[PDB]
Order: structure tokens, then C-alpha cells, then sequence
RNA sequence: GGAUUUUUGGAGCAGGGAGAUGGAAUAGGAGCUUGCUCCGUCCACUCCACGCAUCGACCUGGUAUUGCAGUACCUCCAGGAACGGUGC
């Protein structure tokens, strides 16, 4: 049995780039490197980028504090 | 204090309106802290839909009123 | 034993086989259907079988009334204000009644929501071209005497008496 | 700590019932597992949605978060549900 | 401090409640619980682009109520003292 | 670097010009003055931005956690 | 603990509205902005206000804007989206 | 209270999960959580045109989980 | 007792484009009635991109099953698509 909190801790220790999809919003997602987490699934992304699938654009913001109530799915990317 | 607002309408036919615009008219038998309504032999109007014993959750409830006398 | 508010408040009401709120008013021998305002349109069907009602009239405004059982009665005339009192009347069972002429079916044409009609075991059904006259006078009815109305019967009803 | 509709849903496990979701999906079948948080796990279930896409699956699991209503048979509405 | 104790002491008053779907129900507040379960008697409800309907009783939940409307002659300064 | 929890990151971001964007598309840019444990934000000299264009200045703006989608420290 | 967090956090921005009797604006999720003086507040942002003015815009379903005034009202903290404090009472 | 969901029988089984906004994924579950969070290793998501895209090990939260159908006989 | 399955809400808003197309009986403004011209609100038809694909309910014809049960729904073929929702 693999826990999701242990997988999030392994992804934060590996410092790999992960993409987070929003809830009830399939057009725009976020992508970045998760540095830390909390009990409320609050992600701290360094040099994050908002990717819009409809317009095919990417806007960088930097240090972003994403709440866990909006992130619906999180996948690991190689970029 | 007395908490007799839900006990006075027990075993009576009530029509509850949903959030999407549906109306379920059924005999309210029991409730809980989450406002879970159990409507035995309930009808769905928006057309008539034969449902019967429908256990609707309290999250999709908006308003409830008395429909008629108890059977 | 006329139909009053105390007889309607003491009558049994439950769910029928079609999951509709029906009140069983059989075994009362009511000579006239009246004092139906005590139900407050809380019943979807009316079971008035085995009665002595002579005219199907005197009913108040009931938007929830969709089925009316008038079987085993002596109904010989229909009221002209049936559409103003029951706009959602779709089921009308008038089997074994006292209807003799087709002219009593002329106030029945005002019910636009009526789709199921039963006129079996009646002297009006034994007349010539009774089904064609019922199809021509009431085009909204789809099932007449447990029979589906076809296009050929509608064409035969629209051809004659046009 | 346990509600009376929750106890009625737990006592109706093993009967042919249906659960209509908030999106309109109706999972129908035998209620194999019914927890206190309206978690309905059914085996040999059938999907009849408001979309109408009727299919048959071996196992289905619908949580209580997106569950709108539940249609149960009237075999348990007489006793011991009479209070 | 707690708004539930202030809302529970507003019984026998003709108020109005506007929901999130645009339906406004005006009536006399008769029962208020800890979960803001508003039980009113002889209320009038007007939905979005619909006709107003009068009911002898109504029960609205606390999560479905968006805003409230109190009369101008309501003693809000005296009812705020716990 | 070291794994930082979001609560000291929100405590240390006070007094710096950040921008909090909500789920409705609008963002408020200003200096973060108050941040409690319930993820509530209170800023001073806030400016509203909608669709990449500035709307106007409001001053002290209070945004709850149920509507705020993200926050970026500028 | 609770009083210090209410007088030192974001709720102090509400507490400056009831102590000094200032006017603040509340933008809701129904595209309506109500400007008024906050009279009573709570931990769940239950705002009971007096002498409020609510402005919005409506379509015939060109559209047009509109406004209205209420003597005393009460709004729950769930529908409150934005709360802005500005020196508008002076 | 805080009872975990009955996911012991669906362990290491290929199931299809539905997420909000009309999302569909298929993969093998690798664990359980009391907050209804599921870890799907070697997951494949269905696009709008119908093509399947492999996203690898993903984590789905319980706030957007609609329905999980087991494609294998348990 | 406002941080994922119930009660302090992730809700709000808008229905593709064109055509010397057609109508506001009593309800638009301006060129300061009436007639005409212009512009930010629908429905009916036609054209491109019957908006698209899906399944359920449903109508016509042909066709198969004569079977004792407590039910999401029940034969198949072809045409038409009045309805529902799903993703773009």
C-alpha cells in the first residue's frame, strides 16, 4: 500500500516537475516543482507556470502557494 | 431548544424542492443531523416519474413545505 | 349518503399501482359528486367506482387530478366545464355507464390533455360509427376502449362528417 | 452517532436498489457495501445515467460526495422503520 | 459573538430571506435552530421569473439562504446583548 | 533547497507586494498585511486586475480562503 | 487566543468597521456590491449591517445597471466574496 | 469517526475513475487514504478526441472523485 | 464544531456566422408624431459546420417469443428524428 502523503513527500524530496489540474477547470492547469506540503494539501511551487490548453500559452508567475481545495489531479512530468 | 420543528411534520406528505429545480413529494418518515430525508412512495415533478421510496441527501435540499394530509 | 367533507376526510387514501396518490371512495353510493374541496388537490387519482352519480360535473379546480374512475355508475351526461376544472385530466374511465347518445361526448372534446378514454359496456358504443365519431370529436385521445388509434381510423374519421 | 436514514441504507444492503448521482449517473444493482458516509460499492452494477449511457460493469463504487439520491425498495419501510 | 443566538431570538417577526437561486421568501420567522433551519409560517415565495406562491408553512435550510432582510423597527441594539 | 511549510512562507510574506488571484479570474495586488491560520488574507492599497488589465485601487481588501485560488509574491 | 487572533488578523479589518463606525463594501457572488456600516460580525463572517446600499447590473433577458437601499440586513459569510475597507464615510 | 473507505478488495486492480469536468482515467490502485485520495500507477487518461495519454503515477483527490468502476473481477 | 463525503457553497455569466429575409396589435431613442433611415433584446425558415458523435425514452411497417413473477431497461431489421444529458 502506497500512501498519497508518502508519494507527495517523495515527490517533494525528488524535486521533480509536476502538473496540477484545477477543479471544474480543464482549460488551464499549473506546473512547477513542489517544495513543501501541509495537512491541507497546500503546495508551494517554485518558478510555477500556468499552461492554458485552449490558447497553447504558458505564463510564469514564480513562487505560488496553491491550495488543496482547487487541485483535483496531480501528475508527474519529465520536463 | 425544543427542536420540534422536524418532529411535528413526521409521518406526513411533504414536497421538497431540489437545487436543480426538481420537486419530490413523499411521506417524510425520519431525519438526521445531515437533513437526510426518507420519502416513501414519492413522486418526482419538474411530468410525473414513478420513484417510490427515495432517500435524498441533505446537500441537494433547498426548501420543504407541507403537501397534504397524512395517508 | 351524499359526498361531504367528513366523508372525504374519513376515506382511505394511499398509493395505487401506478405510484399515484389515489383515494378509495368506493362503496359510498353518492348520487352527486360534490364537496371535493376538502382534498385540496392532494390526490392524483380519484376512485369513484360503484356509485350512483348521474352527471360528471360539480367538481372544483384541481390541477393535480389526472385520473378519474367512474366505472359501474349511471353517468348519462358530461359537464361542459370539465376543462376549466381539470386541465390535467388524462385518464377517464367511464365503463358501464348510462351514456346512450354520442352528443354526451361533445363536452368531452374540451379536455385537450385527455389521452385514455374508456366507453365500453355502454349503449352509445353500440351505435353506428361510434368509434369514428369519438375519434373525430376527440383527436387528442390516443387510447379508446383499450385500443390504440391508428392513422387509418383517423383518416376514416376525418373523411366522413367533414 | 449513526443516523436513522444511515441505518436504513445499511440495512438495505444486498437488495436491488439504485443511486442517482449529482451529475445524473444512476448506479443500479445489489448494494454490497454501504458505509456510514454513503459510500455505495456494488457488484455486477449497471450504469443508467441522465445521459442515458446504459452499460453493465462488474463492480462500481460511488462515494457520498457526489451522490444526490438513492432509490430503495419498499420492503424495509414497514418494520423496524416505523417510529 | 455567536450569530446563531441572535438569529434564534428573532422569532415572531416578519422578515425576508433571499436564496442563492434568486428565490425570495417573505414570512414570519417561527423557528430557528443551531443549524439556521428557518421554519416559517404563512410565507410568500417568489422564484426567478415565476409567480409568487403563498404557503401555510415553509422550512428553508441555513446553507441555502444567501441574504436576509429585517424591518427597520427591529431592536438590533437590545438583541445583541447576550 | 530545504522543504518549507506553507505557514511560515505565508507568515514571512507579510509586508511584501504580492498578488492573490481568485477562481473568478480577478486578482488583487497589494502589500500583505494580515494572514491568519484559516488562510484568510487582508491587504492594504490593493489594486484590482481583470483579464490582464487594471481596474482600480480599493485600499484595504479582505479575501477569504473559499474564494482565493492562488497567490504569487512579486 | 481567539480575541487576539480576531483583533490582530484579517478580522481586525472587520473590527475597525464596527468600532470606529466606518463604511465598507462587500462584493458577493451574485455580482452585487453592498456598501454599508458593519454593526455585528462573527467568526463565520456573519455580517449584520444597517443602512446598506446594494448596486448591480441586470440584462433584459442593451443591459443596464441598478441600485437599491436597505435599512437593516444580514448576510452570511458563505456568499461574501470580497470585503473592501475604504475611507468613504468622511 | 473518520472511518476509511472499503478499498481493500480493489487493491492492485485496474479500475477506471471519473473526475469532475468530465475527466476519465484508468489505472491500477496502489494504496488507500481516509480522505479518499487514490494513487494510480501507470495511469492513462482519455482525451476529448478519444486518444489515451499515459501520465504515469498520479494522485486523485476525493473532492473531485465521481465514480470508480473496477474493470477486473474481484 | 468555516480545510476533501452533507450546514458558512467552485460559483457566476454567454448561447457560432451571414443573407436587398419577416413581425414589436397597446411598449425604444435620435433625425423633435404619422412615412422613411440608423443602431446595443427573440421566434420561423434557408445556407456554411441539419452545431457535431454517443446511449436511453418514443412513432410507423414487417418479424420472433405463448412464457407463473415480484423488476434501472428488455426480440430483431429499416426510416424519422418532437425529448434528455455527456465531451469538444
Amino acid at each position: 500500500m502506497v500512501q498519497p502523503i508518502n508519494l507527495i513527500f517523495r515527490y517533494l524530496q525528488n524535486r521533480s516537475r509536476i502538473q496540477v489540474w484545477l477543479y471544474e477547470q480543464v482549460n488551464m492547469r499549473i506546473e512547477g516543482c513542489i517544495i513543501g506540503f501541509d495537512e491541507y494539501m497546500n503546495l508551494v511551487l517554485d518558478d510555477a507556470e500556468e499552461i492554458h490548453s485552449k490558447t497553447k500559452s504558458r505564463k510564469q508567475l514564480g513562487r505560488i502557494m496553491l491550495k488543496g481545495d482547487n487541485i483535483t489531479l496531480l501528475q508527474s512530468v519529465s520536463n | 431548544g425544543k427542536s420540534s420543528k422536524m418532529l411535528q411534520h413526521i409521518d406526513y406528505r411533504m414536497r421538497c424542492i431540489l437545487q436543480d429545480g426538481r420537486i419530490f413529494i413523499g411521506t417524510f418518515k425520519a431525519f438526521d443531523k445531515h437533513m437526510n430525508l426518507i420519502l416513501c412512495d414519492c413522486d418526482e415533478f419538474r411530468e410525473k416519474r414513478v420513484l417510490g421510496l427515495v432517500l435524498l441527501r441533505g446537500e441537494n435540499l433547498v426548501s420543504m413545505t407541507v403537501e397534504g394530509p397524512p395517508p | 349518503v351524499k359526498l361531504t367533507a367528513e366523508l372525504i376526510e374519513q376515506a382511505a387514501q394511499y398509493t395505487n399501482a401506478v405510484r399515484d396518490r389515489e383515494l378509495d371512495l368506493r362503496g359510498y353510493k353518492i348520487p352527486v359528486i360534490e364537496n371535493l374541496g376538502a382534498t385540496l388537490d392532494q390526490f392524483d387519482a380519484i376512485d369513484f367506482s360503484d356509485n350512483e352519480i348521474r352527471k360528471l360535473d360539480g367538481f372544483p379546480l384541481l390541477r393535480r387530478l389526472k385520473t378519474l374512475l367512474v366505472n359501474n355508475n349511471r353517468i348519462c351526461r358530461i359537464g361542459e366545464g370539465l376543462d376549466q376544472a381539470l386541465p390535467c385530466l388524462t385518464e377517464l374511465i367511464l365503463t358501464n355507464n348510462s351514456l346512450v347518445e354520442l352528443g354526451d361526448l361533445d363536452p368531452l372534446a374540451s379536455l385537450k390533455s385527455l389521452t385514455y378514454l374508456s366507453i365500453l359496456r355502454n349503449p352509445v358504443t353500440n351505435k353506428k360509427h361510434y368509434r369514428l365519431y369519438v375519434i373525430y370529436k376527440v383527436p387528442q385521445v390516443r387510447v379508446l376502449d383499450f385500443q390504440k388509434v391508428k392513422l387509418k381510423e383517423r383518416q376514416e374519421a376525418e373523411k366522413m362528417f367533414k | 452517532s449513526i443516523g436513522v436514514p444511515i441505518k436504513v441504507l445499511h440495512e438495505a444492503e444486498g437488495h436491488i436498489v439504485t443511486c442517482e448521482t449529482n451529475t445524473g449517473e444512476v448506479y443500479r444493482g445489489k448494494l454490497i457495501e454501504a458505509e456510514d458516509n454513503m459510500n455505495c460499492q456494488m457488484s455486477n452494477i449497471t450504469v443508467t445515467y441522465r445521459d442515458g449511457r446504459v452499460a453493465q460493469l462488474e463492480q462500481v463504487y460511488i462515494r457520498g460526495s457526489k451522490i444526490r439520491f438513492l432509490i430503495l425498495p419498499d420492503m424495509l419501510k414497514n418494520a423496524p422503520m416505523l417510529k | 459573538m455567536k450569530l446563531v443566538r441572535f438569529l434564534m431570538k428573532l422569532s415572531h417577526e416578519t422578515v425576508t430571506i433571499e436564496l442563492k437561486n434568486g428565490t425570495q421568501v417573505h414570512g414570519t420567522i417561527t423557528g430557528v435552530d443551531v443549524s439556521m433551519n428557518t421554519h416559517l409560517k404563512a410565507v410568500k415565495m417568489t422564484l426567478k421569473n415565476r409567480e409568487p406562491v403563498q404557503l401555510e408553512t415553509l422550512s428553508i435550510r441555513g446553507n441555502n439562504i444567501r441574504y436576509f432582510i429585517l424591518p427597520d423597527s427591529l431592536p438590533l441594539d437590545t438583541l445583541l446583548v447576550d | 533547497s530545504l522543504p518549507l511549510n506553507p505557514k511560515p512562507f505565508l507568515n514571512g510574506l507579510t509586508g511584501k507586494p504580492v498578488m492573490v488571484k481568485l477562481k473568478w479570474g480577478m486578482e488583487y495586488k497589494g502589500y500583505l498585511v494580515s494572514v491568519d491560520g484559516y488562510m484568510n488574507m487582508q491587504l492594504a492599497n490593493t489594486e484590482e486586475y481583470i483579464d490582464g488589465a487594471l481596474s482600480g485601487h480599493l485600499g484595504e481588501v479582505l479575501i477569504r480562503c473559499n474564494n482565493v485560488l492562488y497567490i504569487r509574491g512579486v | 487566543r481567539e480575541e487576539e487572533e480576531f483583533n490582530t488578523g484579517p478580522l481586525s479589518v472587520l473590527t475597525q468597521s464596527v468600532k470606529n463606525n466606518t463604511q465598507v463594501l462587500i462584493n458577493c457572488r451574485n455580482n452585487k456590491k453592498l456598501l454599508g456600516r458593519v454593526k455585528a460580525f462573527d467568526r463565520h463572517c456573519n455580517m449584520v449591517l444597517e443602512n446598506v446600499k446594494e448596486m448591480w447590473t441586470e440584462v433584459p433577458k442593451k443591459p443596464v445597471n441598478k441600485d437599491r437601499y436597505i435599512s437593516k440586513m444580514f448576510l452570511r459569510g458563505d456568499s461574501v466574496i470580497v470585503v473592501l475597507r475604504n475611507p468613504l464615510i468622511a | 469517526k473518520a472511518h476509511p473507505p472499503e478499498l481493500k478488495k480493489f487493491m492492485d486492480k485496474k479500475l477506471s475513475l471519473k473526475l469532475n469536468g468530465g475527466r476519465h482515467v484508468q489505472g491500477i490502485l496502489r494504496g488507500f487514504d481516509p480522505f479518499m485520495n487514490l494513487v494510480i500507477d501507470e495511469c492513462v487518461e482519455m482525451a476529448t478526441s478519444g486518444q489515451q495519454n499515459n501520465i504515469g503515477m498520479v494522485v486523485i483527490r476525493g473532492n473531485s472523485i465521481i465514480m470508480l468502476e473496477a474493470l477486473e473481477r474481484v
